[PDB]
């Protein structure tokens, strides 16, 4: 992993000692150049994993989450250098250095072979998010999302430590293979419910589970637009793939300790579905549309089968796509508008015809229409609740039925009926934002040509 | 014929040639605890190193 963490660590004296106006240039060039090296860790084997070192190893779950965050380093670098262009250059570096810091420490979260490691380096990501959340963010709105997003991280995560700790002092060991090959059945007692509940709440807050999600909006919201891309792409992803690695020492616990959660998500996926509906900001509307399917990712977690988690894995790599072409749509027409009011600018299409264009496409993959691999992911998840229990197809169509509603509304209402008589600054797209939608959308529909690619470990 | 002893010589350690047996146990002390076994054997490195969580040195 050194190949690609190394690469990554030289972008900071590289991007401190250039020119104050090649700092994007040379940025974009090398996490581009970075991504591309990122990829051969999709090499993958069909039974073990690629066990490196004693300390980073790869499988198939975070090879995808890997290049979806070397990936996500250079959109973001595009989406930045617009509404940071009357910036200082020690403040852009210090942006850039943040952006940096969140890879680097993304990169050694999903290699980690450790537990504690995994903890500290997952840990470690709030704080370039927060930084980048308070310093560079819009609105007074950004302190109080700040302070959010940090505690309602923090009040999940320590518990997790402690449980983290006693496991390591009853087990002996914190390594994943070795709790893989050791693994214990987990009796029925007052004691392992609420070790259950250590290690899972963290990551239970971190996707967010409905009821623990109160944070995000504020957060995604509140954030930049590089901030706002990171946490809709990578960062609800680390409590999916934290709670796929922690479940397998959770056994049979797992079969009645998560009915209340497969309750909440399913319930809660057609609640925040149905506030999409009604949400007059459009930045907030795509915010809350990442708790439906993150709820999706919940339950295919909670029912532990291969197609579940199959389903987990490839929902989580083609929403972290989607929700970030999303966010920078919205945030193209904010440069222009400087409002998230969703009515504000109507008519949008015979103003914009290719970013109209753009926004059909990220709606058409946020309605998980086939053969995208959002349908995919959400598919083999349905199929697999449907095996748990035929009910669930009432709720899951209900959801993808409400899904269909929202995602089209909000097309609708930026992009078609008259435009409004006063908005007279609505400017050609530039080249560089038409680059920033083809760049997250052409990936993601060359994935369907190669599903096996995100469909996990379990493929 | 007595003659009186000078300065110092009243206050001088002599000796004594005594009969009885030296006592063997005048504090008739309890056997002493055994003591903790002492270190033997050459140092070695910690075997993979501190073993503190994910450090491998
Ligand atoms: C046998 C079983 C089936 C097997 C195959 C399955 C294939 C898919 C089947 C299911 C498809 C159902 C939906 C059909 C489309 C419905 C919406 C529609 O018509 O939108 C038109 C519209 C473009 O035409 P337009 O609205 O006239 O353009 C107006 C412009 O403002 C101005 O345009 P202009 O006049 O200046 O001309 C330029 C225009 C030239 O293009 C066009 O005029 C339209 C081309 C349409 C291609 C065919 C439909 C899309 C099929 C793949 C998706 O291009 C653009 O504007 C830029 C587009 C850049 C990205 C294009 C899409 C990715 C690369 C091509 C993929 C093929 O948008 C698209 O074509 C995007 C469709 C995205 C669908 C959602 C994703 C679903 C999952 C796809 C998986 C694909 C995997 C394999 C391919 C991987 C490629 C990387
Ligand atoms: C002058 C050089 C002369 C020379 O030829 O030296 C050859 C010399 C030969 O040593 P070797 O043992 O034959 O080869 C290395 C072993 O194969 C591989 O290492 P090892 O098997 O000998 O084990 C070393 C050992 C003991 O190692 C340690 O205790 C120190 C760990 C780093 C040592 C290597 C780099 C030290 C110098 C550069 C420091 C740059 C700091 C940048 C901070 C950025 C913060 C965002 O590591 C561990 O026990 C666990 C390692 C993972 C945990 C690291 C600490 C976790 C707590 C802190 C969390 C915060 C994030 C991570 C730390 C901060 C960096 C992001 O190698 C080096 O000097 C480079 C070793 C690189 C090891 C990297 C391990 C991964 C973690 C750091 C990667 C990210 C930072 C970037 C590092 C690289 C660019 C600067
Ligand atoms: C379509 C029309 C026919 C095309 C030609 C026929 C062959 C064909 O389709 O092959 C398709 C092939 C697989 O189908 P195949 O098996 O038929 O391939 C044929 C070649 N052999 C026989 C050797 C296998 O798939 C691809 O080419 C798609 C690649 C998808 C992955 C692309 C990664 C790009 C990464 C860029 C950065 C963004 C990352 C974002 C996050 C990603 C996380 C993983
Ligand atoms: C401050 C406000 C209140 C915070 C919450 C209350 C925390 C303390 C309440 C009791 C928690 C349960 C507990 O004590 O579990 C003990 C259990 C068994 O370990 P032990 O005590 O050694 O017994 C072994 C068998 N003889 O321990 C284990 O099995 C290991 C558990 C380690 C981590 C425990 C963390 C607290 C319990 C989970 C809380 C819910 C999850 C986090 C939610 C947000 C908080
Ligand atoms: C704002 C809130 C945000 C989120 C907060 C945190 C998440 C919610 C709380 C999590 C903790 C829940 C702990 C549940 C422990 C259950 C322990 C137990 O006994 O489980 C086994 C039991 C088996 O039942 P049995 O009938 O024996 O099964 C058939 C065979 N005999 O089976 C069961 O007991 C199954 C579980 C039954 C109880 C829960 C059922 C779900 C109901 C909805 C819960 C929604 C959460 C909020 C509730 C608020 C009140």
């Amino acid at each position: 992993m050194l190949k690609i963490i190394i690469p990554t660590t030289m972008l900071l004296p590289m991007t401190w000692m250039s020119k104050h106006n090649m700092i994007w240039i040379n940025a974009t060039v090398h996490s581009l150049l970075i991504s591309l090296i990122s990829l051969s860790l999709l090499n993958q084997l069909g039974e073990n994993s690629l066990n490196f070192s004693l300390t980073f190893f790869s499988d198939s779950l975070s090879a995808p989450l890997l290049v979806l965050t070397t990936w996500l380093l250079p959109l973001m670098l595009m989406a930045s250098q617009s509404h940071l262009s009357k910036e200082t250059t020690t403040r852009k570096k210090l942006y850039i250095t943040m952006l940096i810091l969140l890879q680097l420490f993304l990169i050694m979260t999903f290699t980690a072979t450790e537990l504690i490691l995994f903890y500290i380096l997952f840990e470690a990501t709030l704080v370039p998010t927060l930084i980048i959340i308070t310093r560079w963010g819009n609105q007074t709105e950004r302190l109080n999302a700040g302070l959010y997003f940090l505690f309602y991280t923090l009040a999940g995560s320590l518990p997790l430590l402690v449980a983290l700790v006693y496991i390591q002092n009853t087990t002996g060991s914190l390594n994943f293979l070795i709790i893989h090959y050791w693994s214990h059945p987990l009796s029925n007692s007052w004691s392992n419910i609420f070790m259950w509940l250590a290690c899972i709440m963290a990551f239970m807050v971190k996707m967010p589970l409905y009821g623990l999600h109160l944070w995000l909006p504020k957060a995604h919201v509140e954030a930049p637009i590089a901030g706002s891309m990171v946490l809709a792409a990578v960062l609800l992803k680390l409590g999916g793939y934290g709670m796929m690695r922690i479940t397998t020492i959770l056994n049979p616990l797992t079969n009645y300790m998560a009915y209340p959660f497969l309750m909440l998500s399913m319930w809660g996926m057609i609640m925040t579905s149905s506030i999409c509906l009604r949400q007059t900001d459009l930045k907030s509307l795509i915010a809350y549309s990442s708790v439906s399917h993150m709820a999706l990712v919940i339950v295919a977690i909670m029912i532990q089968t291969p197609w579940s988690f199959m389903g987990a894995t490839a929902l989580m790599i083609a929403h972290g796509l989607t929700s970030s072409m999303l966010f920078c749509l919205a945030n193209t027409n904010y440069e222009r508008v400087h409002s998230r009011t969703m009515i504000l600018a109507r008519g949008l299409q015979t103003l914009l015809p290719l970013m109209a264009t753009w926004w059909l496409m990220a709606s058409l993959t946020n309605l998980a229409l086939p053969p995208s691999i959002n349908l995919i992911g959400e598919l083999f998840i349905i199929t697999a609740s449907f095996s748990w229990s035929n009910i669930t197809i009432i709720l899951m169509g209900m959801n993808m039925m409400i899904t269909a509603l929202y995602s089209l509304y909000m097309l609708i209402t930026t992009q078609r009926g008259k435009y409004t008589h006063h908005i007279n600054n609505i400017k050609a797209s530039f080249t560089r934002e038409n680059a920033l939608m083809a760049l997250h959308i052409l990936p993601l529909l060359l994935l369907t040509l190669n599903p096996k690619m995100i469909l996990g470990p379990l493929y | 014929g007595w003659v009186r002893p000078d300065l110092g010589e009243l206050s001088k350690v002599t000796k004594v040639k005594t009969d009885r047996p030296l006592p063997e146990n005048p504090y008739h002390s309890r056997a002493r605890p055994e003591p903790n076994p002492e270190a033997e054997g050459d140092l070695k490195p910690a075997k993979h190193g501190s073993r503190l969580f994910f450090w491998t040195m």
